[PDB]
């Protein structure tokens, strides 16, 4: 992985960051609510009189357990276009409420309900905003709507016109019944949710969780905090979750993180041998996964700990250093040199009595290798 | 008469817990040092954006409000109050008295004189404070019971206000009013502004001081 | 940018080798601390310890010796220092020196300079009395020996009294250390508080966009992510190799001063404390360095009258190393910072010339 | 960057904190600017005639 | 439809914006070392003799 | 077509190129240092003694 990350077949010796520790997660848990209350979509799909388009009507559909497939699937739509979210992930999500407006318009008159779009029926009549989230159902009706003579029942802002439907209407002149489900999130505790499929939970174990819709991953633990009411979590310092809610139970759970760092890898160069050592940086050296080590820089392995102290070879850190001495590899509080007490009084002096002549060498850059690049060329 | 708040009617943006943190929020607030009407014991007043109410004293005079646009038949509106028994919020069409209340035997409630198509029910000294807001058809409302040691005048201080309340609506909103128990046997009105606060959070979670960032310079 | 969601790990190959580039920075970066730290306090070779019993002509180093009772064996003065200045992707490396070692450091310099002088930065140490090795430094600045000698306990109750206020000022400063540590962590918490933006997006959150949106459709708004992070994550690597180059320049003036101050005497003027340059002393801090530098400063002087000359048998004498000067009636000559007058001689004098060319000169 | 518009002044608040760092990365190098001139000229107790 | 190109003039005007600031920190650290020579030529050659 | 794809190549291909023109702008003043302390040196230690 050294020579994998260097791009070489020979390393010289040095400390060089590998990868990165991540200790995985198991087994997953879902939490919603106390399942039961269904949902009658029955009643705004299946209405013996819809509402006007210049006084749509307004149900807001409250706790309940919503089954979006029922309609996904219904292959009896003519058109059903989801704005803010894919439709297959309907049943898989949380809201505070869902709205449904219903209404009745031409058929060629589908493709101004939709976010930003202009005509008679989305300037005045009924206007979706710029960042729509739910989705919008439309299907014909032809047989319901459209009577023989003219239907002069349904009316329309321009004030006022009203469609003449009749049955022999040319396609895009017949009656579409349209119902526009609007899922909105205030800043409540929950509302309602999907079939859930089920659910589970458990404690102490890097874990893969949802809760109500909060996703995330972490381990969980009894949550301790004066977490007081009328709450459903707490995203202390930086806004993070760092605690949630059981729905369930009602008891708060922090969400530490789930333990990793860096990777390093000791080697004594691939010209002196092929032992290696391992360095997890800043990991509690009981969670890694001979020679286990304890570090105040991490967790090494592949390294004998002696009490002897040489000068530092190679830097681990905190005072720590290596070296492939004691045919091996092993780590040590390096030196900083030999202790010296100088023969000091107040009546003693030492004065030399011969001398060298010494000459050291110093090297210094002045000058780098000048380059342009053509912008243009580039 | 008019009266000065000092640092009045600052409550809880939202759940989510929180401690020591000098949190900043957007909102519709009450400004610090502000003009609040008073009023002794009363009249039709606006809403125009979220309303702070205060009210002081031992027994219950403050028997709830009524809102709405017209306060009357030919459009809804919401009827919250509280007999002897306990809180009855309601929404239908009502007919309502021009000069509405409820007396103190101890009958009362010459409020209204009609109930018609109710689309919501629900059944079951001092200083009492709430702030009444109406966003995206719902109805929320803050309150907050201290205990002061006058009868009836505003005091001074810090006292956040947790929320109470949740009603899914959709009614119209441009009027209010109060009802009061008669004799047959002290109240404020701020309005909330678009502000910039800053909250300083305990380590339990609460809110226990406050800043006005458009006050004043060192604000 | 990602944060464990393969997803937007894949997205992220097409931008290609950035990310190599924003760690090859950093890690540039992280080893050159270390060698910042090693070439200001690495400037021994052997660690030398101060004698038992310690009379050193008066002077009373109490303060800045090291303290066994204390914590790490810092001196009193280090500890005043020390008193008064694990997320997403995001760590921080220890340095390879801890603080117990360079408060090690710090005492062998400072137990060579208070027992050989300036002799160990040159070769062996070799030992002389302290108050011998004062008065080589009040040589070195023009003052003669006798000065000193005639001088010594109140020279001594000076330094005395005046180290003694250094730890009523700190007790009671060290602003251009807590800069650096107050500079880095809000650039930190910039760098956190970007991964709650959208840029341009539905949210902020990947899980939200990988469950409102099909993948058609998710791209378009991770890619929006993506490149707001990037742009986030490489501002902050330029102002830090920015930042860098300017602590990089305050080391190596540390490491000039530690050689020219405190293993030498300095002339130069203003390097090594504001008079006369004496000597110096280092004291660690947490990210840095102390020097506590000892000047002589000139005091209570008075006026008397000068002359370049001095003309005698028609000869122009001029002093060996000194001034003539006049007390109004009569000529001596002084050392020209100590007044201490002697009477003109043919020992401290010299001669050259007649007296007619010479503008000034005085018979005596 | 918007420049008096109001359309552009909320889409540029998407963007997080990028003018705040600029605003004080510049704010830095003017106060670094008077430093520099007291640290050159400013070298003398009393001034002297 | 406006949104899409306010979107990329923000994005240019500032990255120009951008380069500039970057410029102009690396302009002042070069003026800040001759600063330093200045006042180090100022103790040590007028103020003294070197 | 070709244009909206050629506009991608240039956003990144331009931003290649400024990370490595400001890159050699702050180690061109490393070496400037370098350089000026080794003027100071051949002054002090080779035109006289130090
Ligand atoms: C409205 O009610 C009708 C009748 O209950 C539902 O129609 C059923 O649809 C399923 C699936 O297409 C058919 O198998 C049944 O035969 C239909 N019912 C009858 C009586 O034949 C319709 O699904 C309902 N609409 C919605 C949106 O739920
Ligand atoms: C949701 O339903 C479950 C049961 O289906 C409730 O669990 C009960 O909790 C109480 C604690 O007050 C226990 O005494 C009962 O024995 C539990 N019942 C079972 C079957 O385990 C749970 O309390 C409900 N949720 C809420 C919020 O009340
Ligand atoms: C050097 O100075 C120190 C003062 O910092 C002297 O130590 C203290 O002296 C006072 C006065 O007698 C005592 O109360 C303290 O207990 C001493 N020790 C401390 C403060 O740690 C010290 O005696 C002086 N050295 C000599 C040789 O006189
Ligand atoms: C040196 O002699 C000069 C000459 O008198 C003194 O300077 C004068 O001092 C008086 C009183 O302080 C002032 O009023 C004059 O303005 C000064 N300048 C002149 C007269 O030119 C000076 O005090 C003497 N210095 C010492 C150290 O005694
Ligand atoms: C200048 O200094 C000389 C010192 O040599 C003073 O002259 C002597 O003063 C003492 C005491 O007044 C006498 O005992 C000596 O007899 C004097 N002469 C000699 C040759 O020593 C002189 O007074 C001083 N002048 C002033 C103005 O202070
Ligand atoms: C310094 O001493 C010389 C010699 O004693 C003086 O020179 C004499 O000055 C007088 C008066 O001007 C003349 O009459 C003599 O002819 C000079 N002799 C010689 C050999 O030059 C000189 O004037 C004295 N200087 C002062 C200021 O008194
Ligand atoms: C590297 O290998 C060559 C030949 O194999 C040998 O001469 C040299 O000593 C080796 N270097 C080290 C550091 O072992
Ligand atoms: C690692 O975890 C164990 C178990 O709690 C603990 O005893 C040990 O101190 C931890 N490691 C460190 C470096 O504290
Ligand atoms: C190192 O010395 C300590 C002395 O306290 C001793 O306890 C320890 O066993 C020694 N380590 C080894 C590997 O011998
Ligand atoms: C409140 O406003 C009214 C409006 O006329 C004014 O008369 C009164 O003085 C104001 N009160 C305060 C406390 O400013
Ligand atoms: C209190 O008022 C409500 C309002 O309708 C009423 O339903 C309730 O019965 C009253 N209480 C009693 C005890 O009658
Ligand atoms: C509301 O009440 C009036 C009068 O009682 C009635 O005409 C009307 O139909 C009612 N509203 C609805 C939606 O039925
Ligand atoms: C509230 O009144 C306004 C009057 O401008 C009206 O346009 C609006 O539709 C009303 N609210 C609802 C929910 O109808
Ligand atoms: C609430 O806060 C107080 C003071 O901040 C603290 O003493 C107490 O432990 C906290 N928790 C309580 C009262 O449950
Ligand atoms: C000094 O100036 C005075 C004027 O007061 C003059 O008489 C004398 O000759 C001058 N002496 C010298 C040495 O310049």
């Amino acid at each position: 992985e050294t020579k994998c990350t260097l791009k070489s077949f020979t390393v010289e010796k040095g400390i060089y960051q590998t990868s990165n520790f991540r200790v995985q997660p198991t087994e997953s848990i879902v939490r919603f609510p106390n399942i039961t209350n269904l949902c009658p979509f029955g009643e705004v799909f299946n209405a013996t009189r819809f509402a006007s388009v210049y006084a749509w009507n307004r149900k807001r559909i409250s706790n309940c357990v919503a089954d979006y497939s029922v309609l996904y699937n219904s292959a009896s739509f003519s058109t059903f276009k989801c704005y803010g979210v894919s439709p297959t992930k309907l049943n898989d999500l949380c809201f505070t409420n869902v709205y449904a407006d219903s209404f009745v318009i031409r058929g060629d008159e589908v493709r101004q309900i939709a976010p930003g779009q202009t005509g008679k029926i989305a300037d005045y009549n009924y206007k979706l905003p710029d960042d729509f989230t739910g989705c919008v159902i439309a299907w014909n009706s032809n047989n319901l709507d459209s009577k023989v003579g003219g239907n002069y029942n349904y009316l329309y802002r321009l004030p006022l016109q009203s469609y003449g439907f009749q049955p022999t209407n040319g396609v895009g002149y017949q009656p579409y019944r349209v119902v526009v489900l609007s899922f909105e999130l205030l800043h409540a505790p929950a509302t309602v949710c999907g079939p859930k499929k089920s659910t589970n939970l458990v404690k102490n174990k890097c874990v893969n969780f949802n809760f109500n819709g909060l996703t995330g991953t972490g381990v969980l633990t009894e949550s301790n905090k004066k977490f007081l009411p009328f709450q459903q979590f707490g995203r202390d310092i930086a806004d993070t979750t760092d605690a949630v809610r059981d729905p369930q139970t009602l008891e708060i759970l922090d969400i530490t993180p789930c333990s990793f760092g860096g990777v390093s890898v000791i080697t004594p160069g691939t010209n002196t041998s092929n032992q290696v050592a391992v360095l997890y940086q800043g990991v509690n050296c009981t969670e890694v996964p001979s020679n286990v080590f304890q570090t105040r820089a991490g967790c090494l392995i592949g390294a004998e700990h002696v009490n002897n102290s040489y000068e530092c070879d190679i830097p681990i850190g905190a005072g720590i250093c290596a070296s492939y001495q004691t045919q091996s590899i092993i780590a040590y509080t390096m030196s900083l040199g030999a202790e010296n007490s100088v023969a000091y009084s107040n009546n003693s002096i030492a004065i030399p009595t011969n001398f060298t002549i010494s000459v050291t060498t110093e090297i210094l850059p002045v000058s780098m290798t000048k380059t342009s690049v053509d912008c243009t060329m580039y | 008469a008019y009266t000065n708040s000092f640092t009045r009617g600052v409550y809880y943006p939202d759940k989510v817990f929180r401690s020591s943190v000098l949190h900043s929020t957007q909102d519709l607030f009450l400004p610090f040092f502000s003009n609040v009407t008073w009023f002794h014991a009363n009249p039709v007043l606006p809403f125009n954006d979220g309303v702070y109410f205060a009210s002081t004293e031992k027994s219950n005079i403050i028997r709830g409000w009524i809102f709405g646009t017209t306060l009357d038949s030919k459009t809804q509106s919401l009827l919250i109050v509280n007999n002897a028994t306990n809180v009855v919020i309601k929404v239908c069409e009502f007919q309502f008295c021009n000069d509405p209340f409820l007396g103190v035997m101890e009958s009362e409630f010459r409020v209204y004189s009609s109930a018609n198509n109710c689309t919501f029910e629900y059944v079951s000294k001092n200083l009492r404070e709430f702030v009444f807001k109406n966003i995206d058809g719902y109805f929320k409302i803050y309150s907050k019971h201290t205990p002061i040691n006058l009868v009836r005048d505003l005091p001074q201080g810090f006292s956040a206000l947790e929320p109470l309340v949740d009603l899914p609506i959709g009614i119209n909103i441009t009027r209010f009013q109060t009802l009061l128990a008669l004799h047959r046997s002290a109240y404020y009105v701020g309005y909330l502004q678009p502000r910039t606060f800053l909250l300083k959070y305990n380590e339990n979670g609460t809110i226990t001081d406050a800043v006005d960032c458009a006050l004043d310079p060192l604000s | 940018i990602c944060g464990d969601s393969t997803e937007c790990s894949n997205l992220l190959l097409q931008y290609g080798s950035f990310c190599t580039q924003l760690n090859r920075a950093l890690t540039g970066i992280a080893v050159e601390q270390d060698k910042n730290t090693q070439e200001v306090f690495a400037q021994v070779k052997q660690i030398y310890k101060t004698p038992p019993i310690k009379d050193f002509g008066g002077f009373n180093f109490s303060q800045i010796l090291p303290d066994p009772s204390k914590p790490s064996k810092r001196s009193f003065i280090e500890d005043l220092l020390f008193n008064k200045v694990k997320f997403n992707g995001l760590t921080v490396l220890p340095p390879l020196l801890t603080d117990e070692m360079i408060a090690q450091y710090t005492s062998a310099l400072l137990a060579g300079t208070i027992t050989s002088g300036w002799t160990f930065g040159a070769g062996a140490a070799l030992q002389i009395p302290f108050a011998m090795q004062m008065a080589y430094r009040f040589n070195g600045i023009g003052v003669t020996q006798n000065v000193l000698y005639e001088n010594q306990k109140l020279i001594a109750n000076q330094f005395n009294s005046a180290i003694g206020k250094i730890q009523d000022s700190l007790s009671s400063a060290l602003g251009k250390l807590q800069d650096v540590v107050n500079q880095n962590a809000q650039a930190l918490n910039t760098l956190v508080k970007q991964l709650s933006s959208n840029f341009g997006a539905i949210s902020s959150v990947l899980n939200d966009i990988l469950s409102r949106l099909d993948p058609p459709e998710a791209e378009v708004q991770i890619d929006r992510l993506i490149t707001g992070r990037l742009q986030s994550l490489q501002t902050y690597v330029t102002q830090q190799l920015i930042r860098a180059a300017e602590i990089r320049a305050s080391a190596n003036l540390a490491a000039t001063k530690m050689s020219e101050c405190v293993l030498g005497q300095s002339k130069r003027v203003d390097f090594c404390g504001k008079g006369y340059h004496l000597m110096s002393f280092p004291q660690s801090a947490p990210h840095g360095v102390v020097f506590l530098h000892v000047t002589y400063v000139p005091a209570q002087e008075k006026n008397f009258t000068t002359a370049p000359a001095i003309c005698h048998d028609g000869k122009a004498h001029f002093p060996r190393e000194g001034v003539f000067v006049s007390n109004g009636t009569h000529w001596f000559v002084t050392q020209r910072n100590f007044y201490e007058p002697q009477i003109i001689t043919t020992d401290n004098t010299f001669v050259s010339g007649n007296c007619d060319v010479v503008i000034g000169i005085v018979n005596n």
